[PDB]
RNA sequence: CCGGCGCGCG
DNA sequence: TCGCGTCTCTCTAAAATTGCAGTCCCGCGCGCCGTAGGAC
DNA sequence: GTCCTAGGACTGCAATTTTAGAGAGACGCGA
């Protein structure tokens, strides 16, 4: 019973799309959702769908379906059963707060002190990134987003001709140029690569998160680290 | 309740009467017969003799003055003088009564109290098991007293069971067990496993457990923590009886009945003691469950809990009361006796100990709690709450999170919607309509049976209690099913052991018919609930409790047709008391004469609420007209024709408009504003008090020095405002002069407005001089602007963020404009699709002069029964009145509508209707606020905190993180010294900011680090603050 | 526990078992030399940032 | 660069009974707060005038006045009132205390320095426990060790009488005594390199050698590193044991006072005598005025309320530390609800007259009196409080160019307050402009928002240049921009960029449109209803080929035999020939991508033009 | 994952440039 | 102008 | 004429529970109630 | 009337509470 009436649940969340986009594309529900503005494809589910399974407090799930959405009206059974997933939304809101905000106060805590206060704190290290692990294909998405910004920590070579300096930020261009070549190796300055932890420079930070540029001297990085971690909590 | 919707104070009204027939005697008893200690003089008490005489004061005085609606308690006393061999029997004064209004509410001081209901584990035999560090699953049965008392049966993992009172207090069942007396021979032979308990029995114990005073002695011990060897004395045992056999050994007659059905014991119902079998019944099962046989105790089970009421509260204080009094007593005839007088019964008490701890016990106690005037629908439901904290309850941090959660029993007792927001949430419930309170604290809702043929079933509605809810096969389902075979077998949704089936209806017992039976008032006020989330059910809820009441009322074209039960339990209408006929009809009485009875009742006019909301009634009958006892007479506030009337019927648009109700915000148009829809009276007291300095008392007069005459241009000769003047913002209000300094009384930011009630009464005390008190009450008409929050009754909220001329607004194709404009991307979110058919609804109801009262979950009849009734009623409306827009064949409930400002239509069609809109109480006029400087808290220096203080704004340690992240520095010192604390900077600012000459650094402490360094010196601790100069490396010492 | 093994005693009373702290501290006239945010924002000074 | 060096520091230590006497130079000697009848400071108070300062700064006790050294009669100073916030006190301990801190928290730290079980220690000062040979620089002749619980039966009778009393008592507390004097003496003479050596060699004997072997160690490791502390700094173990007790001064508190009763309660009790239990009440009075809470039961008051002592109210969430030095409240500061204004510019908000008239007052006074139109300061604020038509004008001038900062409650991130250039709008509602809405979380349902004006010049500078929403695009914990149109904006676009019905949506049988020669005749044309906003129409395309489209080949190339030949498309037209270089272009398009693309063009041009 | 071995540990400091002769 | 308790809003 | 397992403690090394200490979003609004006790 | 007037949930961790481990001075039995 469990399983047959979810099964029926999310094929009617998978048909609802490619019925609003070949049969009423101009459809009001299908237009605030698609158009990305108010609302996603679950919330409109409950809507034009079904409700699907709820389940008790104690994790378990209970064996009769939600198999009306809000257009049709819940009976009396479907609606009772309803108000176990409301009142957990309230309570759990209850302690996304109280142990969000207590994990930001810590987070802003560790670092708090952590300013740029030097342009090169001279290091000679580099956590090394490389593209091809024999174990896994990378995805490189995540080969591009965490190496934009960085400082490289050593020069690279194609043939006998250099295409990336020592202490140099690492545009999007080079990362591609690295990828369409065979660069094995990729040498960065990070947090991890600098002379302090009391301080950071501004080669082993990288580009400013939102000034383009490379980070200022005198900038709290170690609040807007802290803050940017706690804040989706 | 078996075959109506019950009274909504019926509870609070059934819970009094219970207290005056029972609980005055069964509390008047237990007072002890008081001797003094060379037993010459005996005071004792007459119980049968007690009597409560009508109070002096009317309801309506009580109030009026301050005072306190309360009976006189008259009780005769005996006091036997065996010096003269003489007795005196009087009728003395014992104390006063609260007494309880028709609605339910105390008064108390003047002010209306509410005593709400509590939750708490409910005396018996619990058993439960939690898991050690390793995963060793641990048994317990616990014994839960009358009183709260828990004693803790726990296995161990030598499996030495020990009857842990404390955290660190541990004792052996054996030692508590021969510590009554119960021989070592017979406590092998009634348990299953004689072993197990001899197999601990360590020689030191034998020898105590022996002896029945040697066990009493080794208890003492081990329940003490105590060095040494204890005597054995009788004052010993009536110590630890005290302590624990008063606290944790008294079950009560609700702790007996559970103990006899958990254990399976066949025992009298009288026995409101803890028998010492139950003991070794208990250590019985606590070690067969161990193997498997029996099921674990759900302790969030409500069969498991009950409700103490009004009547359990009220009665326990009168424990209070009466201990409070035999104090009093024993030290009055102690003190009379070294006199050697005759003192009358009555001298030998005072009215202090009833009086006074009644008088505190609704001032301090958390359960009594201010009624809440806002509306009719406030006053209701104050009273149904019910609540797990309080005295004996759990806190928001002690409770446990598996509670707070829905649980199976609470169906048709407790609302599975209505809770409180915050920290509290899940903690307050609320009970349901046709909800009852047994005769042993449990809740109980009504089911129809359904029996064989062979069964007289006089009344099929029978009232259930959770015990036996389990085990009832109950069904919420209809028997519109045939096919071809028979009834019977057709299948149906049904409750059976907490869970849910689908099962024939033959094999179903009970039916759950009411359609309000598993909802609260607030949701049950909510028309086509079964389309809205019920997300936004808890919240729709809330907001019907924040409505105010307008300057006039109407009702609502779609409803649910619970606000006539709404209106008749709430008494703001007029409800006749005896059958007549009307002779006479006015604002202010409405004369009613029957059966030789002619009767006049007053109208309230104009009065103010807690919630400074205002309290008007006008008739709702004419001269000549014959009336039935129970039938209503007049309309009061946000009540029209016996109907709860919270909101006004506006023609809306759901459309986006230019971004001005974007996100919640709402676009209306002028003629709501000098239409005057949205105007509510809203009236302020400003109370003053005479008080004797040293120097002399407070005098009013109208003479107020170093003051002009346009500001006391609205005084009286006797220094008070004149009744019926516009006052301002700073003006005065009562003239008091502090030997003179000037301690007047003036009227506050934004309070403008014209005083209405005047009220100068003194205070007559047994002192020279009597306080004097002075309330003044101002009304204020507050039309709806722009910050002002609406509602429907469907969680949809919002914040008036624009009005415009009815030429602006969005028109029909009949050309009304619209009055307001909602956005449409407010539904899928929130996945409130109930304002949809209600809007559609309302629109149909206005053009055929109908309104409609619709039951909940009508799709019990058919499919889309929702739709079938909205859509053809637009239909029905569209034909009758030619008004073809109105059902649109290609989009019914939609639409095409122009624009006011280019006469074009938009181009999508338009949902429109007619919905019931309400205004609420948050609103500006009571929020904004605005400080440049002012006055500074004693201590730390820093600005005041409140809106009403004058304060500002508080920078906390987040908004100090962020302006940390722009980067800052300057703006962040600011708040931080000169700003907040730095006195001698705050003053420098002041200056130059005049003479515009630029600010300089602050350079020195604040007073908070100040502050700070002398509270470490007072822990012996010196902090100094060095500067260290880099020129010359001399250390230059700060001051702090 | 990084929170509470830093350079400067200010920043550990005002986060955490503040008592604790100050009886360590002040046992051994330990000096902070205020080159933290936290520091200078009790003191109500300037931000070194 | 030679960087600007700064050396500020700040250092605890613990207190001297010198330095306690320095602080009060001043005793406080009787428990009485104020006259019960005049209210006025008793002498010799917890409050006394003389000991801390003048009330009503520059009168004494008596009542004289001077302009703002001793009175004479009282011995009052002629001070501001100031003072009483600063100066302190001290109480004379008859017999010293030890520290609750330094005692009874774990792991003790006076236990660990005279190397004793910490239940020895706690029944010597509790208990009527006495210590054998508390000192060690002194010669002795007896042979007791440890503590004995018992009383002796030699020392209580036996060696007095033949010791007698006076010199008896001068060498008394030499080999037997009791209490924190005890524990002080101990203290006082301790060898603390003796401890260092002595602990060392302890720990290489247990290494040289598995719980309590370890446990130990760390006993003695933890020893001589807290030996070594007070080698090198100023402190002194003995100062643990406290001989003075340092009094709050009286604005400090307007409870407190209460417990420094009781210490002068059970003290000049204890003097009135000079036995043991006396000495124990002051010892626990001492505590409890210290620290709460840490003895098991704390000490709670005639209510069974638990007292707050200042190691209380220091800590915790609501202490000093985290609630009146982490976040203040400020002057010049105000709040209301929140309203959306579509109208207003992204670096614009508005504030309604109160709030403003309120945040601006002295820049109001400072406009009037400038202009002459006020006389002085009294008149000035006399108009400011009449709503004069003139103060309105001066109000709107000064708010030019002074900007404010906004911020919503739970200020998560750093864009939870940014700066805004403030403008006079009518009501009482704050206006804010609907793209930022995202980065304060804010939505018009109740949301309410505080105010704040920078005052200094340096302060309007950095909310001018850092803090001003046209500078802040962007999020900092990802870089993504934070004021993106959302909801209706986003709605609106869509349906403006949703192309023609194409293909069976566009007509009902299979098929076996003007041309506009410009943009603006297109828009024309719309304008006058000639054409829909999704109806297909040909635009001549006079710049490069700049449409995104599908990377196609023609759909059908129609070549003419002159050389002219047309590729068509999925989305233009291309005309070109093989005589001339000629290339026309021809696009395909609606009327609402015609105007999103003129709309972004216009408002770069536009800028540009500005500027 | 550097590998459980140390010498291929010291082996993978090598090559990642973690530590070097 | 100080703290507890209760009720609320975002 | 001692010698021998060993009766009865004997003192400490090594875990094994066990009783504190500490902590548990932010920012607003409103109301009520304190401040107690005893021989006059 | 009163005017002075004296009870969660989890983690961390050192503190009791054993459990054990060997071990020895005087010894009743005994060779
Ligand atoms: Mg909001
Ligand atoms: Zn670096």
């Amino acid at each position: 019973s469990i399983e047959i009436w979810y099964a029926t649940s999310e094929y009617l969340r998978q048909e609802m799309n490619p019925n609003f986009r070949m049969t009423d594309p101009f459809n009001p529900v299908h237009m605030m959702s698609f158009s990305g503005a108010r609302g996603n494809a679950s919330q409109v589910h409950q809507l034009v769908g079904m409700r699907g399974l709820m389940s008790d407090p104690q994790g378990q799930m209970i064996d009769l379906p939600i198999q009306s959405n809000l257009r049709e009206g819940l009976s009396l059974t479907e609606y009772i059963i309803s108000c176990y997933g409301a009142r957990k939304g309230v309570v759990d809101t209850a302690v996304r707060t109280s142990d969000a905000g207590y994990l930001t106060r810590r987070l802003v805590e560790v670092v708090q002190h952590i300013v740029v206060r030097r342009t090169d704190c001279g290091t000679i290290r580099g956590i090394s990134v490389s593209p091809r692990n024999k174990s896994r294909m990378m995805s490189e998405r995540i080969f591009i987003q965490t190496l934009i910004g960085r400082v490289l920590a050593d020069d690279i070579y194609i043939g006998s001709r250099c295409v990336a300096f020592r202490n140099q930020d690492l545009g999007i261009g080079l990362v591609n140029r690295f990828i369409t070549f065979g660069t094995q190796s990729i040498s960065i300055r990070t947090p991890f690569t600098c002379r302090s932890t009391s301080w950071i420079c501004r080669l082993c930070y990288g580009r400013s998160p939102t000034h383009g540029d490379l980070v200022e001297l005198g900038e709290a990085v170690g609040i807007i680290a802290g803050q940017s971690i706690g804040e989706p909590g | 309740g078996t075959s109506t919707i019950p009274g909504f104070n019926q509870i609070q009204f059934e819970g009094f009467y219970r207290f005056i027939d029972q609980g005055l005697i069964e509390e008047l008893s237990k007072f002890p017969k008081i001797e003094d200690i060379d037993h010459e003089i005996e005071f004792q008490l007459f119980v049968e003799t007690y009597q409560l005489v009508e109070p002096l004061i009317k309801e309506r005085d009580a109030v009026y003055e301050s005072l306190t609606y309360s009976s006189e308690l008259y009780v005769s006393a005996g006091l036997i003088w065996k010096t003269n061999r003489n007795m005196q029997e009087q009728r003395i004064f014992i104390g006063n009564i609260p007494l309880m209004n028709s609605l339910g509410t105390f008064i108390v001081n003047g002010i209306y109290r509410v005593v709400i209901n509590q939750i708490l584990q409910s005396p018996g035999i619990y058993y439960q098991s939690e898991l050690d560090h390793n995963g060793i699953s641990v048994y317990t049965g616990t014994i839960i007293s009358d009183w709260g008392g828990r004693l803790e049966l726990e296995i161990d993992k030598k499996a030495r069971i020990w009857a842990r009172v404390s955290r660190k207090q541990k004792i052996s069942i054996l030692v508590l067990s021969s510590a009554m007396g119960s021989n070592l021979r017979e406590i092998l032979e009634n348990v299953c496993y004689p072993e197990i308990f001899l197999s601990f029995l360590t020689d030191k114990e034998k020898k105590k457990i022996g002896s029945k005073e040697n066990a009493i002695l080794e208890f003492y011990q081990q329940f003490s923590c105590v060095g040494g060897d204890p005597i054995f004395s009788e004052s010993l045992c009536k110590e630890l009886q005290k302590k624990f056999f008063h606290q944790r050994c008294e079950l009560g007659r609700i702790g007996r009945r559970n103990i006899n059905w958990r254990l399976n014991l066949n025992i009298p119902q009288n026995n409101i003691f803890l028998l010492p079998r139950d003991i070794l019944a208990a250590a019985d099962h606590l070690i067969g469950m161990k193997f498997g046989m029996g099921t674990l105790d759900d302790m969030n089970h409500l069969k498991n809990k009950r409700i103490r009421s009004v009547a359990d509260l009220l009665q326990d204080q009168l424990g209070l009361a009466l201990a409070r009094l035999e104090n009093v007593v024993k030290g009055t005839i102690g003190g009379a006796i070294r006199h050697k007088l005759i003192p009358t019964p009555q001298n030998l008490v005072t009215s202090t100990p009833l009086t006074t701890t009644y008088e505190s016990f609704f001032g301090l106690h958390p359960l009594s709690q201010v009624l809440d005037r806002t509306n009719p629908l406030t006053q209701i439901v104050h009273g149904r709450k019910l609540s797990y904290l309080g005295p004996g309850g759990l806190t928001g941090r002690t409770a446990n999170f598996r509670i707070r959660d829905i649980h199976p029993s609470h169906y048709g007792r407790i609302c599975p919607i209505d809770t409180s927001e915050g920290i509290n949430v899940g903690l307050i419930g609320s009970l349901s309509i046709h909800a009852r309170i047994g005769d042993w604290g449990s809740l109980e809702s009504p089911f129809y049976e359904l029996v064989e043929k062979s069964k007289k079933a006089q009344i099929r509605m029978l009232f259930l209690s959770p015990s036996q809810d389990e085990y009832y096969m109950i069904a919420a389902g209809n028997s519109l099913a045939l096919n071809r075979g028979i009834q019977e077998e057709q299948v149906v949704p049904a409750r059976y052991r907490q869970e849910f089936l689908t099962i024939a209806w033959e094999e179903v017992h009970l039916r759950s018919i009411f359609p309000f039976q598993y909802f609260s008032i607030g949701a049950s006020l909510i028309p086509f609930i079964e389309h809205n989330d019920a997300n936004r059910a808890l919240m729709s809820s809330n907001m019907q409790r924040q409505a105010v009441p307008l300057s006039r009322s109407e009702k609502c074209i779609v409803g649910t047709g619970l606000e006539r039960q709404v209106a008749l339990d709430s008494g703001v209408p007029a409800i006749a008391e005896h059958e007549g006929k009307i002779l006479y009809t006015d604002t202010e009485k409405i004369i009613l004469s029957g059966n030789e009875n002619t009767l006049s009742i007053p109208l309230i006019m104009y009065q103010r609420s807690n919630k400074n909301t205002c309290m008007h009634q006008k008739p709702q009958v004419r001269r000549g007209k014959c009336i039935k006892k129970g039938q209503i007479l007049a309309d009061g506030a946000a009540t029209v024709g016996g109907e709860l009337a919270l909101g006004k019927n506006v023609l809306v648009a759901y459309m986006p408009w230019e971004g001005y109700n974007f996100e919640d915000a709402v676009l209306i148009s002028e003629c709501l504003v000098y239409g005057d829809i949205y105007t509510s009276f809203h009236i302020r007291k400003y109370e003053i008090q005479t008080h004797v300095t040293t120097q002399g008392p407070e005098r009013i007069t109208k003479e107020i020095p170093h003051l002009e005459g346009r500001l006391l241009r609205n005084l009286d000769k006797n220094g008070i405002v004149m009744l019926g003047s516009w006052v301002e913002t700073g003006d005065i209000l009562v003239g008091k002069l502090t030997p003179s300094k000037e301690t007047c009384l003036k009227l506050p930011i934004g309070g403008r407005g014209r005083v209405i009630d005047v009220r100068w009464v003194q205070k007559k005390g047994g002192s020279s001089y009597n306080p004097e008190i002075i309330r003044v009450y101002i009304s204020q008409k507050r039309e709806i602007k722009v910050g002002d929050k609406v509602a429907g009754r469907h969680g949809n909220k919002g914040i008036i963020s624009k009005i415009l001329p009815r030429q602006d607004m969005p028109y029909l194709q009949d050309g009304r404009p619209v009055d307001m404009v909602f956005n449409p991307l407010g539904v899928p979110s929130r996945m409130n699709v109930g304002q949809i058919f209600e809007c559609s609804l309302g629109l149909a109801g206005s053009l055929l002069d109908r309104h409609y009262r619709i039951a909940p979950f009508d799709e019990r009849y058919e499919q889309e029964a929702s739709r079938k009734l909205v859509f053809s009623e637009l239909y029905e409306a569209s034909k009758q009145t030619a008004n073809p827009w109105v059902f649109e064949p290609e989009y019914p409930g939609k639409s095409r509508i122009f624009d006011g400002r280019t006469g074009d239509p938009f181009e999508q069609p338009v949902i429109i209707g007619k919905p019931y809109i309400l205004k609420l109480i948050h609103q500006v006029d009571d929020k904004i606020h605005g400080r440049s400087s002012g006055h500074y808290a004693l201590v730390t220096q820093q600005p005041l905190r409140g809106r009403s203080k004058q304060g500002g704004q508080r920078v906390g340690e987040m908004e100090v993180w962020a302006l940390e992240g722009f980067g800052v520095a300057h703006i962040l010192q600011e708040m931080l010294t000169y700003k907040s604390d730095h006195i001698r900077a705050r003053q420098e600012v002041l200056g130059t900011t005049i003479i515009g000459g630029t600010i300089p650094k602050p350079e020195d402490a604040p007073e908070s680090f100040r502050l700070l360094v002398r509270e470490l010196r007072s822990l012996a601790l010196e902090l100094n603050h060095f500067l260290v100069s880099e020129k010359n490396f001399q250390i230059n010492r700060k001051e702090v | 526990r990084a929170s509470l093994n830093t350079q400067s005693f200010i920043s550990e009373a005002s986060f955490q078992e503040t008592a604790r702290v100050l009886a360590k501290a002040a046992l051994r006239g330990r000096i902070d030399w205020l080159k933290g945010l936290k520091e200078n924002v009790v003191l109500g000074g300037v931000i070194p940032a | 660069m030679i960087d600007r060096y700064k050396h500020q520091q700040l250092r605890i230590g613990l207190v001297s009974p010198q330095q306690i006497s320095a602080w009060a130079t001043g005793e406080v000697t009787k428990p009485y707060t104020f006259h019960y009848k005049t209210n006025k400071p008793e002498k010799d108070g917890l409050f006394c005038e003389r000991i801390f300062g003048p009330i009503k700064s520059g009168i004494c006790a008596c009542g004289n006045y001077r302009v703002i050294k001793f009175c004479e009669q009282c011995g009052v100073e002629f001070v501001d009132s100031r003072i009483r916030r600063y100066q302190m006190g001290y109480i004379k301990l008859t017999c010293p205390v030890t520290h609750v801190w330094y005692l009874k928290r774990l792991p003790s730290y006076i236990a660990n320095l005279l190397d004793k079980p910490l239940k020895e220690l706690e029944g010597l000062v509790y208990c009527d426990f006495s210590f054998a040979r508390p000192i060690t620089k002194k010669p002795t002749f007896l042979r007791l060790r440890g503590s004995f619980e018992y009383e002796i039966q030699s020392w209580k009778y036996s060696i007095p009488l033949f010791f007698t009393t006076q010199g008896f008592e001068i060498f008394r507390n030499r080999e037997i005594s009791t209490g924190a004097g005890a524990i002080r003496e101990q203290l006082a003479d301790l060898d603390l390199r003796i401890i260092i050596e002595n602990s060392l060699v302890e720990w290489k004997q247990l290494g040289e050698e598995d719980r309590k072997i370890v446990r130990r160690k760390d006993f003695l490791v933890r020893r001589m590193e807290l030996a070594k502390h007070f080698i090198r700094t100023n402190i002194e173990p003995e100062w643990m044991v406290l001989c003075l007790l340092p009094v709050l001064p009286p604005e400090l508190r307007p409870d407190i006072n209460e417990l420094y009763r009781r210490v002068i309660y059970r003290n000049n009790t204890l003097t009135d005598l000079l036995v043991m239990c006396q000495e124990k009440l002051v010892q626990e009075a001492v505590d409890t005025l210290l620290d709460n809470g840490i003895r098991g039961q704390p000490m709670r008051d005639g209510h069974n309320k638990v007292y707050k002592s200042f190691s209380d109210v220091i800590e915790g969430k609501e202490g000093r530390f985290r609630e009146t030095l982490l976040g203040k409240r400020v002057d010049y500061s105000g709040r209301s609800v929140i309203v959306v204004g579509p109208s207003l510019s992204l670096h614009r908000c508005g504030l309604p007259r109160e709030i403003a008239i309120e945040l601006f007052q002295t820049f109001v006074i400072r406009g009037l009196i400038r202009q002459h139109l006020a006389s002085n300061i009294g008149v000035a604020k006399s108009q400011i409080r009449e709503k004069k038509p003139i103060v309105w004008e001066i109000l709107q001038e000064v708010m030019q160019g002074h900007p404010v900062l906004l911020n919503r409650a739970p200020t998560l991130h750093r864009l939870g307050i940014q700066s805004f250039q403030p403008i006079l709008v009518e009501g009482r509602t704050i206006c804010l402009h609907p793209l930022v809405c995202k980065g304060f979380n804010a939505d018009f349902d109740g949301d309410q928002m505080a105010v704040h004006v920078p005052l200094s010049l340096e302060a309007q500078a950095e909310a001018r240049l850092l803090m001003f929403s046209h500078m802040n695009l962007l999020s900092p914990a990802i870089g993504d921009p934070i004021s993106v149109p959302t909801q209706d904006m986003l709605i609106g676009l869509y349906v403006l960029t949703s192309g023609t019905r194409r293909g069976i949506c566009a007509n009902r049988y299979n098929p076996c449109e003007p041309f506009f020669c410009n943009s603006y005749d297109a828009i024309g044309a719309y304008r006058q209803k000639r054409i829909n906003l999704d109806s297909p129409l040909w635009l001549r395309w006079q710049l490069d080929q700049r449409v995104i489209a599908s990377k196609e080949v023609p759909i059908e190339v129609h070549y003419e035999s002159f050389g002219n030949y047309h590729e068509i498309y999925a989305h233009y037209l291309i005309v070109r020939s093989v005589k001339k270089e000629t290339l026309y272009i021809y696009i395909r398009t609606t009327v609402g991508h015609i105007s999103f693309y003129r709309e972004i063009e216009e408002a770069i041009q536009g800028f540009s033009q500005a500027c | 994952w550097f590998p459980e071995e140390p010498f291929e540990a010291f082996k993978e400091m090598r090559e990642r440039k973690v530590f070097d002769v």
